């Protein structure tokens, strides 16, 4: 996974080189700002019922129209379904947070998006606006530079869906 | 109607001596703490409507009988009398989170209403799964920390949460 | 079409669901549990005296019937419902109501101090019967606590009886309730603002029916009911008189409560509530939430994302930089260009520093040649020659260069005779230039970015078989294209080329039938 640690790592090893004080001072950016970052994650999965469940609710009321019969919201496996996905969004979010780089997202959402969602007639709008919920909500659960890097990557999402 | 201060003087007088060291130093830790439960006691009070319209939603979803014609919430009238008592019983319920002690809800609330629902014609089992609901929503509202100094208060929601559970098994 | 019902029949069914308010649906039925609206005061025998009967209030000025009627109601409650004689009526007391020297508190106080009152719920009575009496004619409600007793039977010992009836009078319950104007009325019937989960109970223990009374003229006595239940802090009796057996039969408030099973359904083999966990899980709790947790359980197979990669031995080679050198480009970007070039198109083979081209690497610095330029004198250069070419076989050379240069392997059979004919009738140089000046090349490489393996992914036109064969050629990470192996440099895909496939694929069609 694309984090501090590794594209360090793999950019010195493509040019066949040691590690250098340039990027063992990448290191020691990333080793400090693992505190914030893991706290955060820390506080993104002490709630992530209530986020999730909010995400799925936040989607149907900026989309009204999917709940009723015949397309795509309607029956409890759509629901359950919607619940599932929105769990992964943040539970790749809490992992790239705790790995510090877009690592997780980059690998397990980002990569094959479109194709997926194009297949399935996925709205990448519903989406969007369940991590917009998301957003707002760490906002106020999460405080200081947690926030920052909480909403870094939360906006890296919503920017790969967009 | 007596808090936990008074549970623990009735508690030494039966065995008719002073407060020992340990209960005085729970008692001091219980007062430290009770900011803590003025927090949790407002935030039920802040809520109580949010709390019941909730519960009643969902009960009224899960149980279908009691608002249709016959069932037991149907007119107007047991309707009122379904939320007024759902109010009762979330006021009572703060009551005892603020004593510390659930000897007010146990003592004026929920002691004669069993045999009361019994007499009117009331499931009790929909009573109790009205306020579990209740529990819930009042749970998520007593979590919530905004407005608030975060800090653990993991104590409270468990005697909330006994509190409920108490009253449920009571009614039940 | 003939008719397939009678007329009648089709116009009962129209009447019928003319009278529901869309006809029938599942949302518009009746409710299993059929009570009606005044379904627990009726079972309970309680409509007349907690919803029927108004609340009589006098004021100061009145017509006849308004006093008679008032009176009626006052005898009717204080009295309990017992029989006041002619001889037993206050008539003075009634002579002030009537003037507006007292009010009807007044009177009530004027009549619960009189001997009718204390002839019949005092004399004959213990205190704890006259309190409960008293509580229910002169409150209307039932004492809520023991302290309540200890109270009264404190106040009558220490001041009196009138100062008992007194407490009861001029408390602020009386006056909230009743005022100076309204008749007292059983009032825990209906929830009030001060009222306690036991007052229901007990008040409905205290009344005995529209046609019962508390009368000293029982057999049995005057004898207090609630004396037990009101020091052990119970809930009253609600056993209703027998003539409310027949009201309201056919409701069903117990609906939700389920029939136990005849028998505890038990599971022999693997221990004995597995069933009873599995209805728990399949009923007990909503579907939404069984789904979810479903849907997020962890997988048979057990597969990381790098899964597959790592199998094959490609994580690194599918997971490093695409090197892209533009025309001006610093010294750093310059050293790791050429690192991962010299590492590429020499198959990951050692270079010494004697072997390095220096003037092709200065024609890259000024930027006279591109990276591709430079790839095709590579090629060309001896370093490659007598790695690739000098001590091999055609055919290791083709699918080595394939590799190398478009970073696949030979897709068949027609690659291997296309090069080398073209190499026999051209020479190398044609042949590397075939390689370098491709589509293929030029589409994926083209001029700026350094040769790397594409067929680690399916890649359009590829022949299901160019996956297999990079496999084959790869080697790993450590791995190499050197001549220096015991053996020599010794081809891998000719017989996987010119055959097509491994030549088992007939006999797994086989097996795929019967066996
Ligand atoms: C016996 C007499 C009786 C009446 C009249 C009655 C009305 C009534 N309608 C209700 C629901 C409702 N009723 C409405 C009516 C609205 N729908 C909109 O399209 C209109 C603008 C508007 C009507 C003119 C709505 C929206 C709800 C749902 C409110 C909710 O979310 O709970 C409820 C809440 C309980 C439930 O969920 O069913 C009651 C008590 N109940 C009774 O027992
Ligand atoms: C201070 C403590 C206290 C409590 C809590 C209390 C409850 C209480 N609830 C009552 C009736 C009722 N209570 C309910 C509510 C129930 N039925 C619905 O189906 C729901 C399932 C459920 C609520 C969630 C209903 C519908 C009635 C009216 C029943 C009837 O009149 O037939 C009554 C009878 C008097 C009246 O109608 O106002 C009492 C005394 N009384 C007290 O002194
Ligand atoms: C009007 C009545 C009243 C209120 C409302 C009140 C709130 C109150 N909460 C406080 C701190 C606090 N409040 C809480 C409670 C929160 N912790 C979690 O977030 C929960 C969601 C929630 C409670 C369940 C905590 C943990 C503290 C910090 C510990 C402490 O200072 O006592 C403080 C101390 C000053 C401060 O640190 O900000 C006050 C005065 N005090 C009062 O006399
Ligand atoms: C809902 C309307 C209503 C009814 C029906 C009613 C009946 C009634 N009859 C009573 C007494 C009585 N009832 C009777 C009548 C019977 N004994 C004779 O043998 C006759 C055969 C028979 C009458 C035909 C007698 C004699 C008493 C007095 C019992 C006694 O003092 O020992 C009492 C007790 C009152 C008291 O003594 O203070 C009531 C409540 N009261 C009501 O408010
Ligand atoms: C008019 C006739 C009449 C009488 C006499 C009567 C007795 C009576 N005694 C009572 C309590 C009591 N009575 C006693 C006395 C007993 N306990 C002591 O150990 C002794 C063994 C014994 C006395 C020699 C005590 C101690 C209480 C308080 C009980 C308690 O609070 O648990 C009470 C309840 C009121 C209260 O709690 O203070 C009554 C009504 N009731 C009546 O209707
Ligand atoms: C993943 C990174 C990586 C590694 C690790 C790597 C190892 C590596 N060592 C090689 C050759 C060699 N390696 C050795 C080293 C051995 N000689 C013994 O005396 C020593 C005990 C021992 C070394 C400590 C020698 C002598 C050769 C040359 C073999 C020959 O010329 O015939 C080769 C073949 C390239 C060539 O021969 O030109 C590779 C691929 N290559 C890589 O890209
Ligand atoms: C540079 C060293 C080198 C050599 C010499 C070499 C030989 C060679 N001969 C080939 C084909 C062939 N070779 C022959 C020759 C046979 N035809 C008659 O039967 C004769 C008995 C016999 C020759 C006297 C034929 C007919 C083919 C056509 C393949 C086919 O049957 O489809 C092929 C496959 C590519 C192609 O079809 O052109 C190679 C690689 N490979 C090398 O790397
Ligand atoms: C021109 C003919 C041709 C075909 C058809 C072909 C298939 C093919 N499928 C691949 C991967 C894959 N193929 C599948 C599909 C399978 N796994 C799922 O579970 C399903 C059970 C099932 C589809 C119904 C999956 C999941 C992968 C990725 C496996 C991995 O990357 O570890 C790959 C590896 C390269 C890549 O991942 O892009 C090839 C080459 N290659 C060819 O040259």
């Amino acid at each position: 996974s694309r984090t501090v640690i590794t594209e360090v790592i793999a950019t010195a090893d493509s040019q066949g080189r040691f590690l250098n004080s340039t990027e063992l001072q990448a290191a020691f950016g990333r080793f400090e700002r693992a505190v914030p970052a893991i706290e955060a994650a820390r506080a993104l999965t002490k709630n992530q019922d209530a986020l999730v469940k909010g995400a799925v609710q936040a989607v149907f009321k900026k989309f009204p129209y999917v709940t009723q019969p015949g397309e795509k919201g309607y029956g409890d496996s759509n629901q359950a379904k919607c619940a599932r996905d929105i769990g992964y969004y943040l539970r790749f979010i809490t992992y790239s947070l705790v790995a510090s780089g877009t690592g997780p997202l980059d690998d397990y959402v980002i990569a094959g998006l479109r194709e997926v969602n194009r297949a399935f007639n996925l709205n990448p709008l519903w989406y969007i606006e369940a991590l917009n919920y998301i957003k707002g909500e760490t906002g106020k659960l999460l405080s200081g530079q947690s926030k920052t890097e909480a909403l870094l990557y939360i906006d890296h999402a919503i920017n790969a869906l967009s | 109607m007596n808090d936990v201060f008074t549970r623990a003087i009735a508690q030494a007088d039966l065995k008719g001596s002073f407060l020992l060291e340990s209960d005085l130093d729970k008692l001091a830790s219980f007062a430290k703490e009770g900011v803590k439960r003025l927090d949790a006691v407002a935030a039920l009070t802040n809520n109580a409507p949010a709390i019941i319209s909730d519960a009643a939603h969902k009960l009224f979803a899960e149980q279908q009988e009691l608002i249709q014609p016959g069932g037991n919430a149907y007119p107007h009238r047991r309707m009122a009398a379904c939320l007024r008592d759902m109010e009762i019983i979330l006021r009572y319920v703060s009551y005892a989170l603020l004593a510390g002690d659930a000897s007010v809800l146990d003592d004026r609330c929920l002691n004669g209403l069993r045999e009361t629902y019994n007499a009117l014609g009331t499931p009790t089992q929909s009573v109790a799964r009205a306020v579990q609901l209740m529990k819930d929503a009042a749970m998520v509202h007593l979590k919530s920390t905004a407005n608030v100094t975060v800090g653990d208060c993991s104590s409270l929601y468990s005697e909330a949460a006994t509190y409920f559970d108490k009253a449920a098994a009571s009614i039940a | 079409m003939p008719a397939v019902v009678a007329d009648q029949y089709l116009a009962m069914a129209k009447e019928l669901a003319a009278s529901r308010f869309g006809g029938f649906t599942k949302e518009n039925i009746p409710s299993p549990m059929a009570q009606p609206e005044s379904y627990g005061r009726d079972r309970l025998g309680i409509a007349a005296v907690a919803t029927e009967n108004p609340k009589v209030t006098l004021r100061a000025p009145f017509t006849s019937e308004e006093f008679q009627g008032a009176l009626y109601a006052i005898y009717r409650h204080i009295f309990g419902n017992t029989y006041v004689m002619e001889s037993e009526r206050p008539t003075t007391a009634e002579s002030q109501l009537k003037d507006g020297r007292i009010t009807v508190r007044g009177f009530i106080r004027l009549l619960a101090k009189s001997e009718v009152y204390k002839s019949r719920f005092f004399q004959k009575t213990s205190q704890n019967r006259f309190i409960e009496l008293s509580h229910k004619l002169l409150l209307g409600r039932a004492p809520y606590d023991q302290a309540e007793i200890s109270y009264h039977l404190d106040l009558w010992n220490t001041q009196g009886y009138d100062a008992e009836i007194d407490s009861y009078v001029d408390s602020e319950e009386y006056l909230d309730f009743f005022g100076e104007d309204t008749v007292p009325f059983l009032r825990d019937f209906k929830y009030q603002t001060g009222q306690q989960g036991v007052g229901y109970s007990r008040l409905l223990n205290l009344y005995d029916g529209y046609a019962g009374s508390d009368t000293d003229r029982a057999q049995s006595g005057q004898k207090a009911r609630l004396n037990g239940t009101i020091a052990q802090a119970e809930p009253g009796s609600i056993e209703r008189p027998s003539a409310l057996q027949d009201t309201w039969k056919f409701a069903n408030p117990n609906y939700r409560n389920a029939k136990p099973p005849m028998v505890k359904a038990l599971a022999l083999e693997p221990v004995d509530l597995l069933f009873l966990n599995m209805a728990k899980d399949l009923t007990s709790v909503s579907r939404a939430e069984w789904l979810a947790k479903s849907y997020t359980q962890p997988s048979r197979y057990q597969q990381t994302e790098t899964f597959g990669q790592e199998r094959i031995g490609a994580v690194g080679a599918i997971e490093t930089p695409r090197i892209n050198l533009r025309a001006p480009f610093t010294s750093e970007e310059f050293q790791g260009a050429l690192y991962a070039i010299y590492r590429h198109i020499f198959g990951n083979t050692y270079v010494m520093e004697s072997e390095r081209p220096t003037t092709a690497e200065s024609q890259l610095k000024d930027g006279r040649i591109t990276v591709r330029g430079f790839i095709r004198l590579l090629a060309k250069s001896e370093v490659y020659k007598s790695r690739f070419f000098q001590k091999t076989s055609q055919n290791r050379f083709i699918e080595l260069s394939h590799k190398l240069l478009l970073g696949r392997a030979p897709y068949d059979q027609a690659e291997i005779s296309y090069h080398l004919d073209l190499w026999n009738t051209q020479g190398y140089d044609a042949e590397i230039d075939s390689y370098v000046d491709s589509e293929e090349y030029l589409d994926f490489f083209g001029e700026d970015t350094v040769p790397y393996f594409r067929g680690f992914k399916y890649q359009t036109g590829q022949s299901a078989e160019g996956f297999n064969r990079l496999v084959r050629l790869y080697d790993g990470w450590a791995g190499s294209d050197t001549d220096r192996n015991v053996g020599g440099q010794v081809a891998r895909l000719t017989a996987n080329l010119t055959r097509g496939g491994s030549g088992l694929e007939p006999f797994i069609v086989m097996a795929n039938s019967r066996r």
